[PDB]
C-alpha cells in the first residue's frame, strides 16, 4: 500500500530538498490507467464534474477526488493514454 | 519493496549522490540509539495527541541541537507529512540491513557466555576474510539453545550461517532418519 | 536523556506517558471507537469516557483498542480522554431492584432514586455444570388453564412463547407475573416465593409504561423488576439487557430463592447483534446473521437452572419470547432457539382473529418436562383433557357430517368444543390451581356437554364465585393435599350438582 | 517456552515468543488467569508470532500476560479408568468425584488409519426399531447418521438406540455431546447410573470406585466457546481409539450435534482472518470433517460403530455442512417435520433414508423385495399428493385408491412408541423384531389387512396389537 | 470551527480540521459557491478528519474549499409562523413568500421522551368520521398506517382530519413529504389553499400574511440527494414536538411515505460503506425507525 | 526444479496409488521408469478422428439408447444414492471377458478409477468387489 506521492522518483527530490512545487493546480501526471479510468496526482483545485484534457487531445471527467489522487473517467479508449502522460484542466 | 524499503532506498541513493554518506550514517545510528535509550522519544513518535506542527518543531529543534544533515530532516518531514513517523525504527533497521553498506556492516551474533579476547579476535578476523568488507561493527548476544558453538547473522538477510551444535545435530538426525 | 526537550516544547508531555490506565480516542463511528493506550486493560472491561458515557473493551489489537459505546455516538469525540474503571462489565443485584425499572446497566429511569449495591455480579458469566444441576420436579403456577393443564411450565425450565405479532405473548407474561401475588403474600418464606424479572428489548416505551402501570395497579411489583432496552436505545443496550436480567436472576438462583425471567424479545437482541457485527465488518451468513447467534442465545438461556440440594436448592426459570412472520418456524432464529429450549408454546393469528384468546395451539405446543411439572390433582384431570382434545383434533375433519356420524363422534365433538370454550380466559384475569382443577373437573365430567357453548363463560364465573363463597374448605384441602381424594371428589360432585340445580342455563 | 500475549479477539489469541516458536496444534497454558486457560496453536504469521484458539473464556486477559508452551498438543487420559466418567475437552473431569488416575495419555490430534489397515465386513444391528430394521439397516462397525432439524426426535432416537444396543452390547461405549443441553446430559448420566451402565460406588474415605462401568462421557455444551466445541469430538475419538487399538474391543460412539463442530469454525474463522465461503462457511469445511471421520473406521484391530446426530439449519438439506457429511456415512436416517406434524414418531422419511446394507447379498431376498415394494408404494403415494390436494381422492381410480390406502396404512404402521417417551406419551414401549416387521409388511402389501381401519396401525408395534386395537375400536 | 475539504466522493465529503473537531450530526456550511451547501457529520476517521453527508449536490466543489462549523445539528425554526408555510430539511422556505420570522430554533436530532414523562392512560382521538371512529378507532400518541394511493379520496381524508382536529382539539398539524413528486406537492399546496387549510393573503407592500392556518408543510423533494430525504421526517417531527412540548397541544403528523425514508437510510449507509443487511436494507433499520417513531 | 509429475506404465495395473503415484496397497513399490507431467496441453484438431468404436458398458439401457464410444466424454449426473458408482463398476467388470478372450492390446480396454472425496472404506469395498471378480489386472485406482 503506497501513495502516488511515495513513489521512488519524487522522494529523491524531497530528500534532496527540492521545492519545485511551482507546478500549478492545472497540470497533473497520470499514475494508473485501465478500463476507461485514469488516476492522477495533482490538480488540487479541480472541480467535481470538471473536464480535463490529456496529451493526445482526448478528454475526460474528474469524478472521484481523493486525498492522494484524482479519479477520472475517459471519453474513449485507453490506447491513447499511458502512464506518465500529462493532464491539464480546461 | 515495502514502505520503509522505499524510503531507505531513496535515502541511500540521495546520500550516495549529493551530500555524503558518513553524516547520515552516524545520524541513523544516533537516531536509533536515542529511540532505544530515551524511552519517551518512541512514545512521542507513536502518540497521536502530538500535533503535526509540534512534531515538526521538535524535529527541527533536534536538527539544530544535534549534528544533523538536511536530507534526514527532509526524510522526517516527509514521514510526518505521510503519517509514517512510527516507521522510523523499521526504516532504520532496513537502512542498516541491506546496507548501511558501502563503509561497514553491523551484524548480530550469539554465544553461550562471555568468550575471550583471543577467540573474539579469531571470530572477527574470520568473518572479515569471509566478508571482505573492511568495516564491521558487530553485536554480542547470549542465547543458550545453540549450546556454545557460534551462531550469528551477518546483516544482509540471505546469509544466516548457522554454525551451531544443536542445529547441526537436529538437521543431521532428521537427515539420517531417511529410509535406507 | 532527552525528556527535557519534549517537556519544554510539547508543554504537557510528562502527563501523556502513563498510557496503561488512560487512553485517547482516535476514531468514532457506528457505535465503535478506537483508543490508543490502555495497555493494562482487561478484555470485556468497562470503560468510562469523558462525558460520563460508558463502553465495553471488546477487541484488544496490537496497538489500538476497539470499544463498544453503550449509548449514541454524540457524547464521544476524537481526542477525548478515556479512563479505566478497573472491573469487568457488571450490574447491581439483590433486594432493591424489586419494583424498579432499570436500564441495561442497572441505572434507573422511572425517577424514584438510586439503587443499592451488592458486590456487582458480572454479566457474561459461565453457566453451571451437570452435578449441581437438578431435574425439574415442581410447577410454576402461570394461572392459565391451557398452560397449567396441557403445557405445564416447571421450576427450572426454559420454555418458549413463539408466535406472530398481536397474538397475546405479553398477555401471557403479565398474567404469569400477576398470578404470583397471592402465592407470595400468603407464604412469607422465600423458599416458596417466586420473584420475577421482565426484560424488554426493542419494545415500545408506551407499552412498557402501560405494563408497569398495570402491575402497580395490581400490586405485582413487590416481587418483580424490569429491565428496559427500547427501540430508541442503542443496540449494545438491547444486546446487554437480557444478560443483565439473567445476572439479576442469578442472585435468586444462587441464594436458594426462585425466579423467572421473561425476555419479551430475543429476535431484537439477535437483530442488534447482527447490526453490531455488520458494523464491525464481520462476515454475514444465513439471513445475514453471523454464526455466533446460537452461542449468543445459549450463553443466556443455559443459565436457567434448578440448583441441587447442596447448592442451596434455588431455581431460575425462563420464558423467552419470539415473534414470527406468517407462522414460519422453519426459519433460522426460531430453530436456533427451539434447539436450546425445553418446550414450546405456539400462538396463531387464525384463532386470535376468530376469538380464541389466549390463542394457544395444543398440537404444536409441547413440553419435555410434562407431568413432572404438575400436581396430582391437576394430572388426574389434564390427562383426560389432553386425550379428549387429541380425539377432537383427530375427528374434527368430518365435523360437518355430525348428523351422518355416530353418537360417539358427536359426543367427542361436543366434549371437545366444550373444553375449547372452557380454556378461554380474559386479560389480566388469572385463576388459582384449585379453581382450575374444579373447572376442568366440571368440564371433563360431562357437565358442559349439554350446556350451550356461549353459556360456559357465565357458568364458569358463577361456579367460581360459588366455590369461593361456600367451598373454601374444599379449596384449602386441595391446595394442601395437592390431590383429589375420593372424599373431596364426592364433595365437588355434590357442589356441582347443587350448582346445576340452583342455576338455570340454555340447556 | 515463555511467550507474551500481544492481541486478543474473542476466542482468538495472538502470542509472541522470543527465542523459539512452538509447532502448530501445540498447547499453551496461560498463567496470570483465574482458571486453567488453554490455547491451541492454529497458524504462524511471522515476527515469531503465533495465533491460537482458547478452550475457555478470554474475559480477563491483558496485552502482556504470560503464556507457557507445553511442548505437545492437548493430552487426554486413557484406560479403563475413563469408563463411567465424564471428561471435558482438556480431560479435566467435571463429575465431582475425584481425579482420573489413568497411567497413559493420548494426544487429541492423531493421523487416521491407512488404507491397508481397514476391513469392510458387512454386519447388522438389532435396534428394535421397525423403520431402520426394515428400510435402513444399521451396519455393525460403520457410521450411522440421524439428520434432522429442531424438534423431530434425534435425542429421543439416540436414547432409544442407547437403551436397545449399549445395554445389550457387552463391550465398551462412548457418548460425546457437542453443543447440546446440559439438562439432557445430566439426564443421560442419571439414566446410566440407574440402568447400571455407570456403576458409581462411594468408599468410606470419600473416594469412588467406577469399576464395572461400560460407557465414557465427553461433554462440550452450548455454555462453551467455539474452541471448546471444535475439539470435543476429537477427545472422544481419542478415548475410543485407545479402546479399539490397544484393548482390541469393539466400541460404540454416540455423538450429539456434530454440526457444532462446524458452527464453532464459523464463529472462529472470521476472527482468524479467513475469507468466507458461500454461506459463511470455511474453505476447509470438507477437510476439517474428513480428518474427523476417517479416524472413525473399522480396522483389523477393533471396530467403532458410530451414531452421529446432524443438525439441518432451516430444514435445508442442501446446506454445505450436511451435504459434505452425507458422503462419509454408511447408513442414513433423515427425519422430517411434515411427518411429525401428523403425529407419527419416529418421523423418519423412508425415501430420504437409505443404506448400503440393504442389498440381497447381505439381507435376504424377501427382506430386499419387501423394502423395495414399500419404497415403490410410498413413492406412488407421494406422486398423487398434488392431485389429491387439488381435486381429491374421488378423481382417482380404484388401483390408485388401494395404493393410497395401503400407503397410509404402512405409514401409520411404521410408527413406534419408545420407552423413553413414556414420560410425555404414557404408552409403554414396544421392542420389535425383524421377522415380525417383515411378515406384517408382506401382509399389508398383499392385502390381508385392508379390512382393518387406518388408525389401528398407529403406535402398535406388531400386527396382533393392530388387530386387537381394531377389535376394540369395532365397539 | 473552520475546516477544509480534502476529498469529495459523490454525496460523501471528507473534511479536515486543525483543532476542536465537531461532534457527529453537527452541521457544516461550505463557503465559496452559491446554492448554500450544508453537511451533516456522520463519522470520525482520525488525523483530525471527519466524514459528512451533503444535503444538496456536490458538483462544483473543490478540495481545500473552506467549511464552517455551526456548532449544533440542523436547526429548524419553530413557532406559529411555520403554519401555512413550506420548509426544506435545512429549514429554508421554498414557497417564494419570504423568510420564516420565528423566535426559536430546535435541533432535528432530539432525545425521545423518558420513561417518567409519558402518559400511561390511552385515549381515542375524536376525528369526526364514522367508519374510522367505529371500526378503526384512532388514539392519541398513536401511529396509523394508511394503505392507499390515488383515486380513493386520500388527500380529502387528510384535509378533513386536519380541519376536524384543528376545530375540536384546537391542535395544529404537520405534513411531511419524504421524497414526493414535485407536481404532487404543488397539487397538494393548491388543494390546501383552495380548501382553506392555508390562508395566504397578500399585503399592501407585497408581503404575505399567513393568518390562522391548520398545517405546516415540510418537503424533501425527490430531486434532493440521499441525506435530506432521510433527515426530513426528523425536521417535521421537531416542528411537531415544539407544539407538543411548549404549547401543550394534541397535534398530528402526516408522512407521505416511510418506505422512502428507509430507501434513503439504505442509500446513505451504502455511500458511507456499511455492509447491507438481508435484502439490501441498512443494519441500522430498526434503530433508525425507533429513533424516529419513539418521539 | 521438477514440475509436478507422476509415473506411467503397466506397473500401475493392479495397484492402488495416491494422487502422486505413491502406492498405498502396502505391497511393494511402483515399478515404472517413465514419468509424465500432470498439467499438459491437450491434443489439437489435426491428430484426432471421429468416434466409430463402441464402449461396451454392460448395461442394457446404456448400450441400447445412450451408447458410448471410445474417445467420448460422457457425464453421469444424479442425486446421492442413485446408482452412479455402480454404473462405472459394472462398466469395469464387463471388460474382463473382452480382455481375457484376446491378447491384442489394441482391443483390450484398461481402466482408471479416480476417487475424489470418497472414504477409504468405500474405496476398499470397491477394490474388494473388483478382486472378487478378477477385475483388477486391467484397472488401476
Amino acid at each position: 500500500k503506497i501513495s502516488p506521492s511515495e513513489m521512488s522518483r519524487l522522494l529523491e527530490e524531497r530528500i534532496a530538498g527540492w521545492k519545485t512545487q511551482t507546478s500549478t493546480e492545472e497540470v497533473g501526471r497520470v499514475v494508473s490507467v485501465g478500463d476507461g479510468i485514469a488516476r492522477l496526482f495533482g490538480l488540487e483545485g479541480v472541480q467535481a464534474g470538471e473536464l480535463v484534457e490529456f496529451q493526445n487531445g482526448m478528454t475526460g471527467m474528474a469524478l472521484n477526488l481523493e486525498t492522494d489522487n484524482v479519479g477520472v473517467v475517459i471519453f474513449g479508449d485507453d490506447r491513447s493514454v499511458l502512464e506518465g502522460d500529462s493532464v491539464k484542466r480546461t | 519493496q515495502t514502505l520503509e524499503g522505499r524510503y531507505a532506498s531513496a535515502l541511500f541513493r540521495v546520500a550516495k549522490k549529493k551530500n555524503q554518506l558518513e553524516k547520515v550514517y552516524g545520524d541513523l545510528e544516533s537516531v536509533r540509539n536515542a529511540l532505544k535509550d530515551s524511552s519517551e522519544f518512541r512514545l512521542f513518535v507513536d502518540s497521536p495527541a502530538v500535533s503535526v506542527q509540534q512534531k515538526l518543531d521538535v524535529l527541527r529543534q533536534l536538527v539544530n541541537r544535534y549534528k544533523f544533515d538536511p536530507l534526514t530532516g527532509n526524510l522526517l518531514t516527509t514521514l510526518v507529512e505521510n503519517k509514517r513517523l512510527p516507521m522510523l525504527a523499521r526504516v532504520a533497521d532496513a537502512f542498516d540491513a541491506m546496507y548501511r553498506k558501502e563503509k561497514g556492516e553491523v551484524k548480530c551474533l550469539v554465544t553461550s557466555a562471555k568468550p575471550l579476547s583471543a577467540q573474539q579476535q579469531k571470530e572477527i578476523v574470520a568473518a572479515l576474510q569471509n566478508r571482505a568488507g573492511t568495516q564491521a561493527r558487530l553485536i554480542i548476544d547470549y542465547a543458550v539453545s545453540p549450546q556454545i558453538m557460534g551462531g550469528l547473522v551477518v546483516r544482509l538477510g540471505e546469509q544466516v550461517l548457522d554454525f551451531s551444535v544443536a542445529t547441526r545435530l537436529d538437521r543431521l538426525q532428521s537427515q539420517l532418519l531417511a529410509p535406507l | 536523556e532527552m525528556s527535557r526537550l519534549l517537556e519544554e516544547r510539547i508543554a504537557g508531555w510528562k502527563t501523556q506517558t502513563s498510557t496503561e490506565e488512560v487512553g485517547r480516542v482516535v476514531s468514532v463511528g457506528d457505535g465503535i471507537a478506537r483508543l490508543f493506550g490502555l495497555e493494562g486493560v482487561q478484555a470485556g472491561e468497562l470503560v468510562e469516557f469523558q462525558n460520563g458515557m460508558t463502553g465495553m473493551a471488546l477487541n484488544l489489537e496490537t496497538d489500538n483498542v476497539g470499544v463498544v459505546i453503550f449509548g449514541d455516538d454524540r457524547s464521544v469525540l476524537e481526542g477525548d480522554s478515556v479512563k479505566r474503571t478497573g472491573r469487568i462489565v457488571d450490574v447491581p443485584i439483590g433486594p432493591g431492584l424489586l419494583g424498579r425499572v432499570v436500564d441495561a446497566l442497572g441505572n434507573p429511569i422511572d425517577g424514584k432514586g438510586p439503587i443499592p449495591a451488592k458486590e456487582r455480579r458480572r454479566v457474561e458469566l459461565k453457566a453451571p455444570g451437570i452435578i449441581p444441576r437438578k431435574s425439574v420436579h415442581e410447577p410454576m403456577m402461570t394461572g392459565l388453564k391451557c398452560v397449567d393443564a396441557l403445557v405445564p411450565v416447571g421450576r427450572g425450565q426454559r420454555e418458549l412463547i413463539i408466535g406472530d405479532r398481536q397474538t397475546g405473548k405479553t398477555a401471557v407474561a403479565v398474567d404469569a407475573i400477576i398470578n404470583q401475588k397471592e402465592i407470595n403474600d400468603s407464604t412469607d418464606d422465600e423458599s416458596k416465593k417466586l420473584y420475577c424479572i421482565y426484560v424488554a428489548v426493542g419494545q415500545k416505551r408506551s407499552t412498557v409504561a402501560q405494563i408497569v402501570k398495570a402491575l402497580e395497579q395490581r400490586d405485582a411489583m413487590k416481587y418483580t423488576t424490569v429491565v428496559a432496552a427500547t427501540a430508541s436505545e442503542a443496540a449494545p443496550l438491547q444486546f446487554l439487557a437480557p444478560y443483565s436480567g439473567c445476572a439479576m436472576g442469578e442472585w435468586f438462583r444462587d441464594s436458594g430463592r426462585h425466579c423467572v425471567i421473561i425476555y419479551d424479545d430475543l429476535s431484537k437482541q439477535a437483530t442488534a447483534y447482527r447490526q453490531m457485527s455488520l458494523l464491525l465488518r464481520r462476515p454475514p451468513g444465513r439471513e445475514a446473521y453471523p454464526g455466533d447467534v446460537f452461542y449468543l442465545h445459549s450463553r443466556l438461556l443455559e443459565r436457567a437452572a434448578k440448583m441441587g440440594d447442596k447448592s442451596g436448592g434455588g431455581s431460575l426459570t425462563a420464558l423467552p419470547v419470539i415473534e414470527t412472520q406468517a407462522g414460519d418456524v422453519s426459519a433460522y432464529i426460531p430453530t436456533n432457539v427451539i434447539s436450546i429450549t425445553d418446550g414450546q408454546i405456539f400462538l396463531e393469528t387464525e384463532l386470535f382473529y376468530k376469538g380464541i384468546r389466549p390463542a394457544i395451539n395444543v398440537g404444536l405446543s409441547v413440553s419435555r418436562v410434562g407431568s413432572a411439572a404438575q400436581v396430582k390433582a391437576m394430572k388426574q384431570v389434564a390427562g383426560t383433557m389432553k386425550l379428549e382434545l387429541a380425539q377432537y383434533r383427530e375427528v374434527a375433519a368430518f365435523a360437518q357430517f355430525g348428523s351422518d356420524l355416530d353418537a360417539s363422534t358427536r359426543q367427542l365433538l361436543t366434549r371437545g368444543t366444550a373444553l375449547t370454550e372452557l380454556l378461554k380466559q380474559r386479560q389480566y384475569s388469572p385463576m388459582k390451581n384449585s379453581v382450575q382443577v374444579c373447572v376442568l373437573y366440571c368440564g371433563v365430567k360431562g357437565y358442559l356437554d349439554p350446556l350451550d357453548p356461549k353459556e360456559i363463560s357465565r357458568f364458569e364465573s358463577l361456579f367460581i364465585d360459588y366455590i369461593n363463597a361456600n367451598h373454601q374448605d374444599i379449596l384449602k384441602t386441595i391446595e394442601t393435599e395437592k390431590e383429589l381424594s375420593e372424599k373431596t371428589e364426592a364433595k365437588l360432585r355434590a357442589a356441582v350438582d347443587e350448582f346445576v340445580a340452583m342455576n338455570e342455563f340454555k340447556k | 517456552n515463555h511467550g507474551r500475549i500481544t492481541q486478543v479477539i474473542g476466542a482468538v489469541v495472538d502470542v509472541h515468543f522470543d527465542e523459539q516458536l512452538p509447532p502448530i496444534l501445540n498447547s499453551l497454558e496461560v498463567q496470570g488467569h483465574t482458571n486453567r486457560l488453554v490455547l491451541e496453536v492454529a497458524q504462524h504469521l511471522g515476527e515469531n508470532t503465533v495465533r491460537t484458539i482458547a478452550m475457555d473464556a478470554t474475559e480477563g486477559l491483558v496485552r502482556g500476560q504470560k503464556v507457557v508452551d507445553t511442548g505437545a498438543p492437548i493430552q487426554v487420559p486413557v484406560g479403563v479408568e475413563t469408563l463411567g466418567r465424564i471428561m471435558n475437552v482438556i480431560g479435566e473431569p467435571v463429575d465431582e468425584c475425584g481425579p482420573v488416575p489413568a497411567k497413559k495419555t493420548y494426544s487429541i490430534h492423531r493421523a487416521a488409519p491407512l488404507f491397508a489397515d481397514q476391513s469392510t465386513e458387512p454386519g447388522l444391528l438389532q435396534t428394535g426399531i421397525k423403520v431402520v430394521d426394515l428400510l435402513a439397516p444399521y451396519a455393525k462397525g460403520g457410521k450411522i447418521g440421524l439428520f434432522g432439524g429442531a424438534g423431530v426426535g434425534k435425542t429421543v432416537l439416540i436414547m432409544e438406540l442407547i437403551n436397545n444396543v449399549a445395554n445389550k452390547h457387552g463391550g465398551f461405549s462412548v457418548f460425546a455431546g457437542v453443543g447440546e443441553r446440559t439438562r439432557e446430559g445430566n439426564d443421560l448420566y442419571h439414566e446410566m447410573m440407574t440402568t447400571g451402565v455407570i456403576k458409581r460406588k462411594k468408599l468410606e474415605d470419600g473416594k469412588f470406585d467406577f469399576t464395572g462401568s461400560k460407557a465414557a462421557l465427553v461433554y462440550g455444551q452450548m455454555n462453551e466457546p467455539p474452541g471448546a466445541r471444535a475439539r470435543v469430538a476429537l477427545t472422544a475419538l481419542s478415548v475410543a481409539e485407545y479402546f479399539r487399538d490397544e484393548q482390541g474391543q469393539d466400541v460404540l460412539l454416540f455423538i450429539d450435534n456434530i454440526y457444532r463442530f462446524t458452527q464453532a469454525g464459523s464463529e472462529v474463522s472470521a476472527l482468524l482472518g479467513r475469507i468466507p465461503s458461500a454461506v459463511g462457511y470455511q474453505p476447509t469445511l470438507a477437510t476439517d470433517l474428513g480428518q474427523l471421520q476417517e479416524r472413525i473406521t473399522t480396522t483389523k484391530k477393533g471396530s467403532i460403530t458410530s451414531v452421529q446426530a446432524v443438525y439441518v439449519p432451516a430444514d435445508d438439506l442442501t446446506d454445505p455442512a450436511p451435504a459434505t457429511t452425507f458422503a462419509h456415512l454408511d447408513a442414513t436416517t433423515v427425519l422430517s417435520r411434515q411427518i411429525a406434524e401428523l403425529g407419527i414418531y419416529p418421523a423418519v422419511d423412508p425415501l430420504d433414508s437409505t443404506s448400503r446394507m440393504l442389498a440381497p447379498e447381505i439381507v435376504g431376498q424377501e427382506h430386499y423385495d419387501t423394502a423395495r415394494a414399500t419404497q415403490k408404494l410410498l413413492q406412488d403415494y407421494k406422486s398423487l399428493q398434488d392431485i389429491i390436494a387439488i381435486l381429491g381422492m374421488d378423481e382417482l381410480s380404484e388401483e390408485d385408491k388401494l395404493v393410497v390406502s395401503r400407503a397410509r396404512k404402512i405409514q401409520r404402521f411404521l410408527s413406534q412408541p419408545f420407552t423413553v417417551a413414556e414420560v410425555f406419551t404414557g404408552k409403554p414401549g414396544r421392542f420389535v423384531e425383524l421377522p415380525e416387521t417383515i411378515k406384517s409388511a408382506q401382509t399389508i402389501l398383499r392385502g390381508e389387512c385392508d379390512d382393518l381401519p387406518e388408525m389401528a396401525f398407529y403406535m402398535c408395534g406388531g400386527l396382533e396389537e393392530v388387530r386387537s386395537k381394531a377389535v376394540k375400536m369395532a365397539q
